[PDB]
């Protein structure tokens, strides 16, 4: 689902301050100067993105001081929060699972996938570790079909996988350390057959100079 | 200028740039409606008012279809009657049995309306049962039973627009979608009183009352 | 014959990533070659080669991209003073659609001369690039590729020294698919909920900001400025009449190499799989069907794909489209309603649930789903979840409602026989159901129903 | 004009026709519902007599009245024909004047005009 | 009704008087007995009321389950 | 099954026995309406005493037995009431309806 | 025959203040008021039936969606004074506790043909 | 419950809705009858086209022709077949359902041949 109503915890609390940095303060400034003067209330996105980068999550206290710097009423920042579903309003911890469970992704085992991390974590799809460390997500595509089997930590994807794979990539990061910054157990780069390239098989790619259109 | 137009054969006659809406309430055919509203902008949500028109494929939902010179509009054809029992049958899924204990009950529209363009019965039994809202507390004058909610958003430009109490809005997406102020806020403003009747449902009463 | 498209007829070498997507690489491509002699060319010799090329919109619509860039011009546009505006729609969510992704990582200099050029034929002041918030990595490198392009100045207040104006911005979206529909796009981008408005107004009218802004697909604006430089004709060469060019096929699903490949429109299936993606699983006795296009299209039968044609013409008379041309194929090893069941469950999750016919229904849709899974339910409740299917087609705000009623019908239409037998299963396995699934003993008990399986607790 | 006492062929008492007051109007739009369907008779009833109206028995708590039009009220189709109707009767009334919508053009696109100075306020959909 | 699926005679006197009329209702007696019979042998099965929940009220099991014959339920009964 | 269409030959019928009774008093009879198996005769009140004899008496109808008279307030018109007396035609087996109109002071013709 | 006001079998009432039986009662028997009571609920402060007006036809019973109002089988309450024949709401209770359990017999022999 | 009404799948209500597709009450005054004798019917039309049939309409609908002229120009066959029947006689009192009575004699009689009171069947 989506929870949509606020309660306020000692965490997580109007009264709680939160102030950018001031790295990411000029980021701000940077981000707000692309839309017109008068229309700087569409910076809310990146703002709000902002927000959850310095802090862990998207608190009550970061739409709050969003909708201020923006002078927008915080009832409609409260609507953006909570129509985006990146947007991650509970805290997390430092690696977010995210298996797309989509229909390309089931053709080529995203249950097994799904299997292997719950095995690995005793946790349900919406849960944490007791450690905080891990956390899963059921999630729909995320538009890299062509590699059907495939996860995602925290921004980068991690396609083509095997459940056995799947374990051994978790203890990796469980350690801390990270395995791979590519997307697989090196069978392909990225988007070709696994048969090697049947097309594109020249040295040198063809300029589009040599063919004009006289046009000019 | 005023242009002509044809609606269920008669020729009514409106200032351009209007909506077929009151097109159609100038020229004495009824059509039913839940989100739109006269004194509120134009929303165009609820589905209700849809009509046909020659030159569209698709019915055009009538509160926000401008009108153009030479439209022919039918708002009785068997489309058209398809058209909102299929609307109603959708609203009433999740709304829930509450009219012998809303306040609404006996004025409502929701009743009226289906009624009078509905069908007779139901197609909804479902094991799963309905979707079910939390009750929200926006002061000791509105009651909210927010169950009977449909969306019209008629509380929201209300209370935006007219009275300029931005609190009011709706969180969530989809079906979780929840008209209130997603925490612990009241609805403070002297016109408050007004969305009691612009709710043209139960979910918010006269509390007092 | 169509299909089997030339390398050198290929538009862009770098889908494959061995040249590279450095401005010296698209330079040796050939890109921005020319771009200074076409700004200075009038708008309406660039509206009028796209008439010629016959483009139309591969986002999915198919509405013909050179009028459409023509309604961004009225007659007294002088008059409407302010900024008009253009925006890109690479917020590709549709289940199965990977070809944008290519789109903007592989050539993403292409995608801003194109935004420049189709900016020059609608007289765009500045234009915003709205890029799904998953994709990180590529808005990254789109944002380095668009930093070259400003140090180069072939982008910015000076394009090529012609002293046309144009600015180029990224704005990233977060989750939400319905933001791919035009209006909940330019909605988002203004700074509220993406959902959409209704139409009319269009958004030549009213648009982004209140000012005339157009949507368009990332790879019909990247295709844009290889079809100037090539000329329409030979764009018109590639696909039979009023479908015709090269667009591309990410192929998903139940083959033995899924792949991303360019291709002749107009190509066979047969052809097309068997060549690109080392065929179906098991061989083409092994196929239960293929969905032509991203999710929300209906499903093909086995004998019926045989010998249809991949242009927007023929797939419309299977009754069906290319959508995306995101092609999904199962095998006879597949459950085919464990796959609507969730697409039903994803146009659930993305409806926006403004308008009530959608977001009513998709949740109606969804509950039905499930009980046609475990097969807890009547027959003629097939002929129900039918009718229910048409209370959403034509009655929506946008076409999230279609394309959410569109898949069941396809299946309904295909494998009814499936669910039949499924729920000769349920019946004779568990026990008699009446209709929505209640049973002899099902009741309610202390707050929950009881005695009945509950499809999707 | 108005009939005078005592040639009223009714036989309603005289009281009727000498302290009672009508009022004809129409009924105004509910602000609770959208729909007109009750707006457009011309009701006719009687304005309320103070010791008359109504009190509460001393025994199960019941509205008793002694008003015996309390509850009395006719629809005629036009304010014409109202107004005939209670000379005819002798009946004193007053015309309250019906009240209409001021018609104004609606646009949907209005509400994504452009702003070129400061938003006065953020619309929100 | 159903006087046109059934079979029955009807009396007719000659004078007029009150010996007449009695043996008219005595003999409309017996058609009645045979009336009667014959829908006692012909009552066939299916609904009483006519199935329009807008004209006549819903069944108790569907009002206390489903919401349009609630609500029809409600504005018929009101 | 629509109810109203077991009526629609009988309607034409009795559209047709309306058209020549006011063909055959054109000086009477204002105008009829026809409603499933109803026929209903507008006569002015001076128009009672022969509008009546014909029906009662002439070959075609024969309308020998009274059924029913009465008045219907109907406060807009100037007229109020409107007096209805309905017939019964033994011989034929139809039943005809006949209306007129009269005020608290304008008196209708008796058909005692 | 005479009335009676059911209970749950939690002992809560069953009558939700609807005021259907109110309206649809063709001799105008029935005064009802009402108010949230103190917990918070939909209850009656009067239910009163003048028993004198009453034309025993039961459309009050065949009105009311939670059964709380029914008419029960006996006929034996004559009085000696009109006082008696005005029930209120205490008196309408203590008949439904002290039939109800011919009224289940009732109710559960007609329950399905209503 | 009876087939098709309790069907979950094929019936909308407005196609067996028969509260709202009552027939309208018909009345005709003798300027309508007037028209009728004039100008025709629907069904078998006596009436130019163009703008002197709508001209003819207006001038009926004006009050140019009254009825009794009406009567007298009509001609001997739109008398005979459009007031009186084809043979030139009038319409007898319609009936819904015409009863054709039989009387039952001998031993089905309710009452012996003494009695008087016959059996009408
Ligand atoms: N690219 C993707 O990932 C996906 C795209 N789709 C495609 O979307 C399509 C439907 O999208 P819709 O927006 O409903 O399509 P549509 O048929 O309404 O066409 C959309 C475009 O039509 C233009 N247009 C049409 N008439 C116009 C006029 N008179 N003046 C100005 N502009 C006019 C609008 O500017 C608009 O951008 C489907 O065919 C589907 O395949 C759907 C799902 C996913
Ligand atoms: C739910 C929904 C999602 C859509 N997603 C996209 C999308 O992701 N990318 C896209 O180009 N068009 C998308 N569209 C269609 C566009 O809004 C628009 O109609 C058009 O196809 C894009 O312009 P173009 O194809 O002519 O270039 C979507 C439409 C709907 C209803
Ligand atoms: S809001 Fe209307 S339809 Fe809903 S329960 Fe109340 S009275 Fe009934
Ligand atoms: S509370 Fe009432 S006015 Fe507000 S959205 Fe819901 S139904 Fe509409
Ligand atoms: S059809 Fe669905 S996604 Fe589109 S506006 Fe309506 S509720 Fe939102
Ligand atoms: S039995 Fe009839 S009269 Fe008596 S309370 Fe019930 S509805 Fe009213
Ligand atoms: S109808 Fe039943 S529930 Fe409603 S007020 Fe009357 S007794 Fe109570
Ligand atoms: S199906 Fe998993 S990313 Fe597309
Ligand atoms: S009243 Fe027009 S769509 Fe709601």
């Amino acid at each position: 689902h989506i929870v949509s109503v606020h309660r306020n915890t000692e965490n997580n609390n109007p009264s709680i301050p939160f102030e950018f940095s001031p790295e990411n303060m000029k980021r701000a400034e940077e981000v707000i100067a692309k839309y017109p003067p008068q229309y700087k209330k569409a910076a809310v996105m990146p703002l709000l993105d902002i927000g959850q980068r310095q802090l862990g999550y998207t608190s009550i206290s970061v739409m709050n001081y969003v909708a201020k710097l923006l002078e927008m009423p915080p009832m409609r920042v409260y609507e953006v929060a909570t129509f985006y579903t990146m947007y991650n309003r509970t805290p997390m911890g430092r690696y977010h699972l995210q298996i797309c469970t989509t229909t390309p992704c089931q053709l080529c085992g995203s249950d097994g996938i799904m299997e292997a991390v719950q095995n690995t974590l005793n946790i349900k799809p919406g849960e944490t570790t007791k450690d905080n460390l891990f956390t899963l997500s059921e999630v729909e595509c995320l538009g890299a079909c062509v590699n059907a089997p495939m996860m995602a930590i925290n921004d980068d994807y991690y396609e083509d996988l095997t459940p056995e794979g799947t374990v051994k990539l978790l203890e990796d990061c469980k350690a801390g350390k990270m395995p791979t910054p590519g997307p697989e157990n090196h069978v392909r780069r990225d988007c070709e057959p696994a048969s090697g390239q049947k097309v594109l098989l020249s040295k040198e790619p063809h300029n589009v100079a040599d063919f004009l259109q006289e046009g000019i | 200028a005023e242009i002509e137009l044809t609606i269920d054969g008669h020729k009514v006659s409106i200032e351009a740039g209007s909506a077929l809406i009151q097109a159609c309430e100038k020229a004495g055919v009824t059509v039913p409606r839940y989100c739109y509203h006269d004194k509120l902008a134009i929303a165009g949500n609820c589905r209700m008012c849809l009509v046909d028109v020659e030159r569209a494929p698709k019915p055009v939902a009538s509160c926000a279809y401008p009108v153009a010179p030479g439209m022919v509009v039918r708002t009785d054809t068997e489309r058209v009657k398809q058209a909102r029992e299929n609307v109603m049958e959708m609203m009433l899924q999740n709304h829930p049995l509450d009219c012998p204990v809303c306040d609404q009950g006996g004025e409502c529209d929701l009743q009226d309306q289906s009624m009078r363009y509905g069908r007779d019965r139901g197609r909804f039994t479902e094991i799963t049962g309905k979707r079910s809202t939390e009750d929200k507390n926006i002061g000791p004058l509105v009651k909210t039973s927010m169950n009977r909610c449909i969306h019209c958003t008629r509380c929201v430009r209300f209370a935006n627009d007219i009275a300029g109490a931005p609190e009011l809005g709706s969180s969530g997406r989809g079906n979780d979608m929840q008209i209130g102020t997603y925490l612990e806020k009241n609805l403070n403003t002297e016109l408050s009183g007004n969305v009691i009747d612009l709710c043209p449902v139960g979910a918010l009463t006269n509390k007092p009352y | 014959q169509y299909g089997g498209l030339k390398d050198q007829d290929r538009i862009f070498q770098n889908l494959y990533d061995n040249y590279g997507w450095d401005l010296a690489s698209a330079r040796k491509q050939g890109d921005w070659y020319k771009t200074k002699e076409l700004i200075l060319k009038g708008d309406t010799w660039i509206i009028d080669e796209i008439k010629k090329s016959g483009l139309r919109g591969r986002g999915g619509a198919g509405f013909p991209s050179g009028l459409k860039w023509s309604f961004m011009n009225p007659p007294g546009w002088e008059k409407n003073e302010g900024p008009r505006y253009l925006v890109v729609n690479a917020d590709e969510g549709e289940p199965g659609t990977c070809k944008d992704r290519e789109i903007m990582r592989k050539d993403p200099h292409k995608l801003v001369e194109g935004c420049l050029l189709a900016g020059r034929a609608m007289n765009a002041t500045a234009a915003y690039i709205y890029i799904r918030g998953e994709f990180y990595n590529e808005a990254a490198v789109l944002q380095t590729a668009i930093n070259e392009a400003y140090a180069a100045g072939l982008i910015g207040k000076d394009a090529c020294g012609s002293g046309y104006d144009f600015d180029v911005y990224i704005h990233r979206g977060m989750g939400a698919y319905v933001c791919g529909e035009e209006t909940s796009l330019i909605e988002s981008l203004e700074g509220k909920a993406g959902k959409p408005r209704l139409k009319p107004p269009f958004p030549a009218g009213v648009g982004l900001f209140g000012r005339p802004s157009t949507v368009t697909n990332v790879e019909t604006v990247a295709v844009a400025p290889t079809i100037l430089r090539r000329g329409g004709d030979w764009f018109a060469s590639f696909g039979r009449e009023r479908n015709s060019g090269t667009k591309l096929f990410c192929i998903s699903g139940n083959v033995n190499e899924p792949c991303t490949v360019e291709e002749e429109m107009s190509i066979p299936l047969r052809e097309l799989l068997e060549k690109h993606c080392g065929g179906i699983k098991g061989g083409w006795d092994n196929l239960l069907g293929v969905i032509p296009g991203g999710c929300s299209v209906p499903i093909l039968p086995k004998n019926i794909c045989e010998d249809v044609l991949m242009d927007f013409d023929a797939l419309k008379d299977v009754q069906s489209g290319l959508g995306t041309a995101a092609v999904i194929v199962i095998n006879k090893q597949q459950d085919v309603i464990r796959a609507i069941q969730r697409f039903a469950a994803f146009y659930k999750h993305e409806s926006c649930g403004q308008c009530t016919p959608c977001r009513e229904g998709t949740t109606w849709l969804l509950k039905a789903m499930d009980r046609f899974r475990t097969g807890q339910a009547k027959e003629r409740e097939i002929d129900m979840l039918y009718e229910l299917t048409k209370d959403i087609e034509g009655h929506t705000i946008c076409a999230l409602g279609d394309a959410a009623a569109w898949p069941i019908q396809g299946l309904i239409r295909n494998f009814r026989p499936e669910m039949e037998t499924r729920m000769k299963k349920f019946h004779d396995e568990v026990g008699a159901v009446s209709v929505g699934g209640w049973m002899k003993d099902a009741r309610v008990e202390k707050g929950k129903v009881v005695g009945a399986p509950l499809p999707g607790v | 004009d108005n009939v005078p006492a005592h040639e009223i062929v009714s036989g309603a008492p005289a009281e009727l026709s000498r302290n009672r007051v009508v009022r004809i109007y129409q009924q105004a739009k509910p602000a609770t519902q959208s729909g007109e369907y009750g707006t457009f008779a011309w009701r006719l009833d009687w304005d309320i007599v103070d010791v008359a109206n109504r009190w509460e028995n001393d025994l199960i708590g019941w509205q008793s009245s002694g008003d015996y039009m309390q509850a009395t009220q006719m629809k005629f189709t036009s304010k014409e024909s109202a107004i005939k109707f209670a000379n005819k009767q002798g009946w004193d009334f007053y015309i309250q004047e019906p009240h209409h919508r001021k018609f104004r053009v609606k646009q949907y696109a209005n509400n994504f005009v452009h702003s070129y100075g400061k938003l006065k306020h953020i619309r929100t959909k | 009704d159903a006087y046109d699926k059934v079979d029955f005679d009807v009396p007719v006197g000659m004078n007029g008087d009150c010996y007449d009329r009695y043996l008219i209702r005595m003999a409309e007696f017996r058609q009645s007995l045979r009336i009667i019979e014959q829908c006692c042998n012909d009552m066939p099965a299916g609904a009483v009321k006519v199935e329009d929940f807008k004209i006549n009220s819903p069944p108790r099991n569907l009002m206390k389950e489903d919401m349009e014959a609630l609500i029809h339920h409600f504005l018929l009964y009101t | 099954v629509n109810p109203a269409d077991r009526y629609l030959q009988h309607v034409s019928d009795l559209h047709q026995y309306a058209k020549y009774i006011m063909a055959a008093l054109p000086k009477y009879i204002q105008g009829f309406s026809v409603w499933k198996d109803e026929l209903t005769l507008h006569v002015a009140p001076s128009a009672v005493i022969p509008v009546t004899t014909f029906l009662r008496d002439n070959t075609s109808t024969q309308y020998k037995s009274i059924i029913d008279i009465t008045a219907v307030d109907y406060p807009s018109r100037e007229n109020r009431f409107e007096v209805v007396y309905n017939f019964l035609s033994v011989r034929h087996n139809s039943r005809i309806r006949l209306k007129t109109y009269a005020t608290e002071v304008t008196p209708v013709p008796s058909i005692t | 025959g005479e009335h009676a006001l059911r209970r749950y079998p939690s002992g809560e009432e069953r009558c939700i203040a609807c005021k259907l039986c109110e309206a649809i009662c063709p001799a105008l028997a029935i005064t009802i008021d009402a108010e949230e009571r103190i917990d918070g609920s939909r209850r009656t402060t009067k239910y009163d039936i003048d028993m004198t007006k009453c034309i025993y036809c039961g459309y009050c019973q065949e009105s009311c969606p939670v059964d709380a109002i029914v008419e029960t089988p006996n006929v034996e309450y004559a009085t000696e004074t009109r006082e008696e024949l005005l029930y209120n709401k205490e008196k309408l209770l203590a008949n439904g506790d002290k039939w109800e359990l011919e009224l289940q017999y009732a109710l559960d022999a007609d329950a399905p043909y209503r | 419950s009876s087939y098709p009404t309790n069907d979950i799948a094929e019936n909308p209500y407005w196609k067996r809705d028969h509260r709202r597709a009552y027939p309208q009450t018909a009345f005709f005054d003798q300027k309508t009858v007037t028209g009728l004798l004039e100008l025709g019917s629907e069904a078998t039309p006596r009436i130019a086209d163009g703008e002197a049939g709508t001209k003819a309409l207006a001038n009926i609908a004006n009050g140019g022709v009254s009825f009794t002229q009406a009567l007298g120009k009509s001609s001997k066959d739109v008398i005979y077949g459009e007031v009186l029947t084809v043979n030139g006689l009038p319409p007898v009192a319609p009936t819904l359902a015409p009863k054709q009575w039989k009387i039952i004699e001998g031993e089905a009689a309710i009452y012996p041949k003494g009695y008087p009171c016959r059996t009408f069947h």
